[PDB]
RNA sequence: CUCCUGCUUAUG
RNA sequence: AGCAGUAGCAAGGAG
């Protein structure tokens, strides 16, 4: 008897029969070795996807420079992927997307936008993801980069009294205008640096491999941009939110009512004769064929009556998407016949070391070559992942409220890589013309729809975003598993953090009853598993469990003990809200409930209930710095016991409070409290003599 | 401590130059990223270190005196429970957590629990008096909303928060005293008769506080009744394809300018040495001038 | 928002007001806040005391007002004394002074501000400037003792603070007294270069997008396109080349888990509570499963090395025999587990040139291609057998439930529960949750020492808690800084079968004695296989417990949609009479079809979740993209909507690229072609 | 190919 | 040998 699964699509949909072929239960893709020809295979198509020769050359850069809009060389498979906007035709999709609602409409989300970048302070630089520090070339988080960058500006010339955006963003300009710039390298000696070379360092982006990516079998690599780059990408991602927030056909930040409404709309008005067909699409190579240029061009033609800080503010990132570094990763390997010697070329030495690659390797190394820099490459029309995504879903709605003018139209819906048009018209040759009218208007734009990747039907069958619509019923997002347990801080900080988090995918996802019972109870084993906790009436004698079942008997209710101190489940599915303690605190001992709630405790002494909080330790393989920085931590927050709650207001000076503070307790503690003279004139002498000391 | 050691270790610990061009000479701002400024980079597997660490004999840094003071060094059958190695840290096993929790002193703190999570105690008392009946099995949808979800009865928005704990616990520092904030003083007025003196550490207090009266605005599916009281079991009361539901049921004072040589007596003596004099406040921050009660 | 924050601190109706002189004034965003604060400052100054008997006022207000009645109010006040300009128009005009009135309110210390206003009129008018910070820094002439003075210092401390709230300081400027940006030397000739190729400079392509409308010869442009084009969609109705895939036709995927499913063979003996650690029942084990009896021959049936496997075997033999788990270092171990078999990693500090000798290079080669695996249908029929030993998986307890759908979850959980712990699915899990766990610890607990870690479970038998024994583990001196590092184990299998040289490929298979079956004496074999786990993969496999969740979703989806559509509580009789169609025949396969239970579907279900979980790579991801593609296919089939597909030779190339050699892969890609077999019968999208 | 080196007691 | 797939691990130093 032979035996097949997918069987069960027979009778059923595909609403109930698509989580069966997910494999999201099995291991993640790794990457290994170096992110190179990755990087080098991304520049060099995005090279071969420009369809064109006429290079302008630089004089501010040492490197050759190839323009990308309105050259173009019109191949004969046109169906291979442009790289190529023409900002006539665009610019024409401005003016017709603006006319459909509204007229003021750039000005007014250009006053909102305009509204909202004045009062941003520039710490909201360091709630983002991992980016390139420049003073070491490495990536590290975003506090450490802005630690390091305004360290710079401090330690080359004056100091710092911004603590706005624009200031900080002018100040960037004037390191920009500095002859000189002096950081610190390595034990902290202080170097210097030049003019060209902060250029060369400031558009510098780092590629690296994308680790745990479901979906692919050939790698794909991202890139993290440096902190010089980030803020102007702000301005951006918040005018293009706003923009997109004010649309109608953007699913950006509900995703499921607006298909209803175009479905329900748009079914609604058709002929006596006409019908609708839909395609799923998706677009390939999408972070390859979105230049910077058109970005410069239209985010000109958005701030056309704005202001003339914000006209001037929002052309600015682009630019620097214009002419950005791509890094090479950190080389290759080379071995002898024998595979036993192998010497490691770095990314520097790649240049003289040319005659030791493959031929996929000199393929795609010979054809980069006049754009390379000694450390870096160049490239001045790419779009990679880690950057606009709010202002290239603009484009999307802008090719999707097309006017060509019978009676045949389209519409649909944009993601980032997803797109679902709703196509109308009367017979299919007719269909032939509006469909091959939307991959003419998207080919022109510079959208290349994948024609591998794309299909149809007439009603509701389409695919958005990995969820699969029928005609009636909806599936949902399917569901990472690893998420459930990766708590890993304390006895309770693991069991109400995994019932928080079946609470939150419960809301949000799907996600029935007894599955969820089923995966509490697996979270509990694994709970149990990890702090070696079993119930008492189990016969398991481990190093915890016989303390546990030797004073078993001082216990009189048995049912009020902890799942991590020895007892059973008592939270449910109607108490995922409840943490187990308050659930069971009303059963507890009172020799029990004075015991182990005792805040004279050797663990927790040196957001939920902490009775069992303990420190494990540390590892044992700069440091000066959080050395002196928390110990200006330690001593704020001393003075000010009330200061990680509020925002640190008053920018006058820290010091001159904290002596008028301490003045100020000694002598209210002092008036009608102590009285005596050797303490007020000793904590006045120590004020004293720390601020002449600290003065001069 | 009992600030009597902070001056002197203010002292001596600003003698450094560079702390004096970060301090009243570079950038306030930074404390915010001196917060959040720490080497952890991501843990992008925690569970897995710590079934690592609960994998060896002593992964546990404890403190030292209370558990010699109290404790014993070996159990009745070869438990290691100690260590002699380094500060003043002395590594340990959680079975030493467990003989704590089963061989311990007890101290009575039942009203500091039952009085800093009354909100979580409040969802104990209103899950527990609830009632339940059949279910449906029927489709059911609606879009999502903006809803705030929890039975709070003064509804602040989110603002008012932070300067309610910071115009309860320390007036000096906190916010500004604002046209929102008239009737709030009523509230504080009402509320320094209670939070004046406790055993509670301020950011319990400030959680307590900020928990006890913030409506937790969600952006979450919603279908049926929005009532607040059963929208936090939102997630239990209805899914997908089912549904199930049968509930049937003072210092009114003001200042004047800097100028005058005013007598160095805070506010602690802001009533006694009150009318008809110049004296100085020292508000919070920085920002200090010379007082006159205005009528 | 300013609108928000704008009617927190400052007043309701003025906030229109100051709009309209904004409206009145410019193009300027932040005045608005200032000139507002100074509205409400003049409402300060001028509205309770105005100089009652003579109502008349004393503060004639004509700065802000309509911009049309200065003049005629100023016309109307002064027609009777007659007053003198000062080089400016006047703020506020006054006539009990008889001068005139200026209002200004500044953050800074106020000497600058008054001394450059002392450039402009000098102090011949009347100068009221108010500091947020709380100086009175004007002209001489003042209020007397009121409580303008005092409230107007209460109101800009209060702004001041509202300032100091939502970070507003570079936003109160007055513009004579922000919106430029910082005009620099070198970005101002990189934004001019960065511009298309038709334009000069950034101001001429300014000016073009402030002057662009749009014409109508776009659609030349677009018919243009369309013109060079060349593309036809692809119909199914006419042109169904839903073709089966290419399996490649070369030799047959060998048996690549990492342990034995279905030749495994053990011993049990009752479990003792005390002795609980796997060097307690690898020692326990050693009394208990006789290696006394366990004689190789030093000749292998079949492989390649088989001196260093029986010294291997006979050194931890007797190493196992002194009850130590360390073996000693020889030969043997140096050879398997590799101990000075790596590349020297050299850096480009020297290279020592030479005259073509070592001439080193580089090369990859990919994946090899092997083909259809027919060993994988007793593999599977046998993962959803009932073994008689109990449950295997060591599952929690459940909580006490309420009278709501608990007891629909508790069935649930019941019916499931009780339905998979018996299979033997549940005995492979427990044998990688303890196996892979115990070797997890020892990998993290000793670097660097090579331990002897025994392959085991532990399940009820005829009620008693028992423990069985399948293998000896040996661990290669893991050294786990990052993700990877594959570490290599050295795996001695017990089993009860002959072997195969098709299948076991990778094997090195000798002889090991007898073993006495009641139901004469069959035979026992030892298998040998060096292997490499590695440190994510050991959290992948020490975790593989979380397989119930997409199966019981599965099942709960299928009852929930069920009673959803019927509207009537039908589950506990849903679950008994209801069928669902798999397993088609070998001979016969045109709607030839096996209707079973649900409770079988479940342990099916559960089989796929666990090999999901064992056999995850590349080509499983990308092929489960493509099938998701070829499903949404058969059910655009399944309702006759006539899809269709723009070019149908690229995806075959997509998917025939992405299946190499993993056998799951293979399995399903020729099962989906046995589905399409299937679909045939019925639809008309496919081939035979 | 040859020659020299190491602690972390693991419990469904 | 082996893991693994588009390149790394399978200790380090000296000759």
């Amino acid at each position: 008897m032979e035996i097949n699964p997918y069987l069960l699509m027979l009778n059923n949909d595909i609403t109930s029969m698509i989580s069966l072929t997910y494999p999201y239960t099995g291991a993640p893709p790794m990457s290994h070795g170096t992110s190179t020809k990755y990087s080098m295979e991304t520049v060099s198509r995005t090279y071969s996807y420009s369809r064109t020769k006429k290079e302008v050359p630089s004089g501010i850069f040492p490197i050759e420079r190839r323009k990308f809009c309105n050259t173009i060389e019109d191949k004969e498979n046109l169906e291979k992927p442009n790289g190529n906007v023409d900002i006539n035709f665009m610019l024409s999709l401005a003016e017709m997307l603006e006319e459909k609602m509204g007229k003021g409409f750039f000005k007014f989300c250009a006053n909102e936008a305009e509204a909202e970048i004045l009062k941003m302070h520039f710490s909201k630089l360091t709630e983002g993801r991992q980016t390139y520090d420049w003073t070491s070339e490495r990536n590290m988080p975003a506090a450490t980069a802005l630690q390091l960058t305004v360290d710079a500006i401090q330690e080359t010339q004056g100091t710092f009294k911004g603590t706005t955006m624009v200031e900080y963003c002018n100040k960037i300009l004037e390191m920009m205008d500095w002859p000189e710039v002096k950081f610190k390298k390595v034990t902290l000696m202080i170097t210097k640096i030049g003019r060209e070379e902060f250029i060369k360092r400031i558009c510098t982006i780092n590629t690296m491999a994308k680790d745990g990516e479901r979906g692919k079998y050939k790698r794909r690599a991202i890139a993290t941009p440096g902190m010089g780059i980030r803020p102007f990408s702000k301005i951006v991602e918040t005018l293009a939110q706003k923009i997109c927030e004010r649309l109608a056909e953007s699913g950006l930040p509900e995703k499921k009512a607006k298909l209803k409404t175009t479905v329900s709309s748009t079914n609604s008005k058709l002929q006596e004769g006409q019908f609708m067909v839909n395609i799923t699409g998706d677009n390939s190579k999408w972070n390859e064929c979105q230049q910077p240029e058109a970005y410069l061009a239209m985010l000109a033609y958005i701030t056309k009556d704005s202001s003339n800080l914000m006209k001037d503010l929002c052309s600015v990132a682009p630019t620097l998407f214009c002419n950005k570094y791509v890094k090479m990763g950190q080389g290759f390997r080379a071995k002898n016949k024998r595979k036993t010697k192998e010497i490691v070329i770095p990314a520097k030495k790649m240049k003289e070391r040319k005659e030791l690659m493959n031929a996929e390797w000199r393929d795609l190394f010979e054809t980069i070559e006049p754009y390379m820099d000694g450390e870096c490459c160049f490239l001045g029309g790419g779009m990679l992942m880690g950057m606009f995504n709010m202002l290239s879903t603009v484009f999307g709605v802008m090719t999707l409220n097309y006017r060509e003018e019978r009676n045949c139209y389209w519409t649909g819906l944009q993601s980032s890589d997803d797109f679902v048009l709703f196509c109308i018209s009367r017979t299919w040759p007719e269909m032939e013309m509006t469909i091959l009218k939307f991959i003419a208007v998207c080919k022109l734009m510079g959208i290349n729809m994948s024609l591998e990747k794309s299909y149809g039907c007439l009603p509701e069958l389409f695919e958005f975003t990995s969820m699969f619509f029928s005609g009636d019923f909806v599936s949902n997002i399917a569901l990472e598993l690893p998420a459930f347990t990766t708590a890993g801080m304390n006895e309770g900080t693991d069991f109400t953090a995994a019932m928080s988090v079946i609470r939150t995918n419960m809301i949000n996802n799907g996600l029935s009853p007894g599955t969820a019972l089923m995966a509490l109870r697996i979270c509990l084993q694994e709970f149990r598993a990890t702090y070696r906790v079993h119930p008492y009436d189990s016969g398991v004698k481990n190093h915890r469990m016989k303390i546990i079942r030797k004073f078993i008997e001082t216990i009189e209710n048995k049912d009020g003990l902890l799942i991590s101190d020895g007892g059973k489940l008592m939270n449910n599915i109607s108490s995922l809200h409840i943490p187990e303690e308050i659930l069971k605190e009303d059963l507890m001992d009172p020799s029990y409930r004075n015991r182990v709630f005792n805040p004279r405790n050797p663990f927790t002494q040196f957001a939920v209930v902490s009775t069992h909080s303990f420190r494990t330790r540390s590892n044992r393989t700069m440091a000066l710095e959080e050395k002196r920085y928390q110990v200006v931590c330690n001593m704020y927050r001393s003075v000010f016991e009330s200061a990680d709650v509020n925002t640190p207001i008053g920018s006058m000076s820290m010091g001159e409070a904290i002596e008028a503070k301490i003045l100020d307790r000694a002598r209210t503690q002092f008036e009608n409290g102590i009285i005596g003279g050797e303490e007020y004139s000793e904590i006045k002498r120590l004020i004293e003599d720390a601020k002449r000391q600290r003065l001069s | 401590s009992l600030l009597l050691t902070l001056a002197k270790e203010y002292a001596n610990l600003t003698k450094d130059k560079k702390s004096c061009k970060l301090l009243s000479q570079g950038t306030v701002s930074s404390y915010t990223t001196f917060k959040k400024w720490t080497t952890s980079r991501k843990e992008k597997n925690p569970s897995l270190r710590m079934r690592w660490a609960m994998g060896s004999k002593f992964p546990i840094m404890a403190n030292r005196e209370i558990l010699e003071e109290a404790g014993i060094p070996e159990q009745w059958e070869g438990i290691d429970l100690w260590s002699k190695k380094d500060l003043g840290m002395v590594l340990a096993s959680p079975a030493a957590i467990t003989y704590w929790n089963f061989c311990g002193p007890g101290v009575d703190n039942s009203s500091v629990i039952k009085d800093v999570y009354k909100a979580k105690f409040m969802k104990k008392e209103r899950w527990r008096e609830t009632l339940w009946g059949p279910m449906n099995f029927e489709l059911v949808g609606k879009q999502r909303r903006v809803v705030e979800t929890q039975p709070v009865e003064i509804k602040l928005n989110q603002k008012e928060i932070k300067e309610l704990t910071m115009w309860v616990l320390f007036e000096d520092e906190a916010n500004l005293a604002s046209k929102f904030i008239q009737e709030n003083f009523s509230l504080v007025l009402s509320l320094r008769e209670l939070y004046k003196g406790k055993a509670v550490n301020k950011d319990v207090a400030a959680f307590m506080i900020a928990h006890q009266f913030s409506p937790e605005k969600r952006f979450l599916p919603t279908f049926g009744p929005i009532r607040p009281e059963r929208m936090e079991l939102l997630h239990c009361l209805g899914g997908d394809f089912w549904k199930i539901e049968a509930v049937t049921a003072v210092e009114g004072f003001q200042v004047c300018e800097y100028d005058p040589r005013a007598p160095l007596i805070p506010r602690r003596d802001l009533r006694l040495i009150g009318f008809g004099k110049k004296v100085r406040v020292f508000v919070g921050q920085g920002q200090e001038k010379t007082l006159v009660r205005t009528s | 928002v300013i609108r928000e924050i704008a009617k927190r601190f400052l007043e309701q109706a003025t906030i229109n007001i100051a709009e309209e002189v904004v409206r009145e004034y410019g193009d300027h965003e932040r005045t608005m806040i200032s000139v507002g604060v100074h509205f409400q400052a003049c409402c300060l100054i001028s509205d309770e005391y105005t100089l009652e008997d003579e109502t008349t006022p004393r503060y004639v207000l004509l700065e802000g007002l309509k911009r049309q009645e200065a003049i005629s109010k100023q016309n109307n006040i002064c027609s009777t004394l007659g007053l003198e300009p000062l080089r400016n128009l006047a703020d506020i005009f006054d006539r009990k002074t008889r001068r005139f009135l200026e209002v200004g309110i500044t953050k800074r210390e106020s000497d600058e501000y008054y001394q450059e206003k002392f450039n402009k009129i000098g102090n011949d008018m009347d100068i009221h400037v108010f500091t947020y910070e709380g100086k009175y820094f004007s002209n001489n002439p003042n209020g007397l003792e009121d409580i303008q003075k005092t409230r107007i210092f209460t109101f800009l401390s209060f702004v001041s603070d509202e300032l100091r709230k939502e970070n507003m300081f570079t936003e109160m400027y007055v513009t004579e007294e922000e919106l430029e940006m910082y005009k620099s030397k070198l970005f101002i000739a990189m934004r001019d270069e960065s511009v298309p190729l038709p334009y000069i400079n950034y101001e001429h392509l300014r000016t073009r997008c402030e002057t662009f409308k749009r014409n109508q010869a776009e659609c030349e442009a677009k018919v243009a396109d369309v013109a060079s084009r060349l593309k036809i969609k692809l119909e199914h109705l006419e042109e169904n080349k839903l073709r089966p895939l290419e399996i490649p036709k070369e030799k047959e995927a060998p048996y690549t888990h990492k342990f034995l499913m279905k030749d495994a063979w053990f011993f049990a003996k009752p479990h003792d509570s005390e002795r609980a650690q796997p060097q307690q029942i690898l020692y326990d084990f050693f009394e208990a499963a006789n290696m006394g009896f366990m004689t190789t021959s030093p000749k292998p049936i079949f492989g390649k090395q088989g001196l260093m496997y029986h010294s291997l075997w006979g050194q931890t033999k007797r190493a196992i025999k002194d009850k130590r788990n360390e073996l000693e270092p020889s030969e043997q171990r140096d050879f398997l587990c590799g101990i000075g078999r790596a590349s020297k990693k050299i850096q480009e500090d020297k290279w020592q040139e030479s005259r073509e000798e070592e001439f080193k290079q580089e090369e990859t080669k990919g994946a090899a291609k092997r083909g259809f695996p027919t060993w994988f249908n007793e593999e599977w029929l046998w993962a959803m057998r009932d073994s008689k030993i109990g449950d295997w998986i060591p599952m929690a307890e459940m909580p006490p439930c309420k009278n709501e759908m608990e007891d629909y979850a508790k069935k649930m959980c019941e019916e499931l529960e009780s339905k998979i712990q018996g299979t033997n699915c549940a005995r492979e899990m427990s044998k990688l949750i303890h196996t892979i766990g115990s070797l997890h610890t020892e990998c993290r607990n000793f670097p660097g020492k090579v331990k002897i870690v025994p392959i085991y479970c532990r399940g009820t038998l005829r009620g008693e808690s028992t423990d069985c024994l399948f293998g000896i583990a040996i661990k290669g001196k893991s050294h786990l800084n990052k993700d990877d590092g594959m570490y290599t184990v050295v795996t001695f299998e017990f089993s009860t079968e002959e072997p195969n040289p098709s299948k076991h490929e990778k094997y090195t298979v000798f002889e090991a004695g007898t073993v006495p079956v009641e139901a004469k004496e069959k035979k026992l074999f030892l298998y040998c296989r060096t292997t490499g786990m590695s440190k994510l993969k050991n959290d992948w496999f020490s975790k593989c417990r979380r397989c119930l969740i997409p199966t019981m979703e599965t099942v709960e989806q299928i009852v929930l949609k069920e009673c959803a559509l019927k509207e009537e509580n039908r589950v506990s009789e849903m679950l008994e009479n209801k069928r669902a169609w798999i397993a088609h025949e070998n001979g016969e396969n045109l709607t030839r079809l096996v209707s079973t239970k649900l409770k079988d579907l479940c342990r099916m279900l559960i089989v796929t979740q666990f090999y999901y979980c064992i056999y995850n790579d590349n080509q499983l991801e990308g092929f489960c993209n493509e099938q998701k593609k070829f499903l949404m296919f058969l059910q655009a089939d399944k309702d006759s909507k006539s899809a269709f597909t723009f070019n149908q030779k690229g995806l075959y190339e997509k998917i025939e690229e992405c299946i190499v050699s993993n056998p799951l892969c293979i399995f399903l890609a020729d099962r989906l072609n046995k589905l399409f077999l299937v679909a045939k019968s019925n639809g008309a999208k496919y081939f035979e």
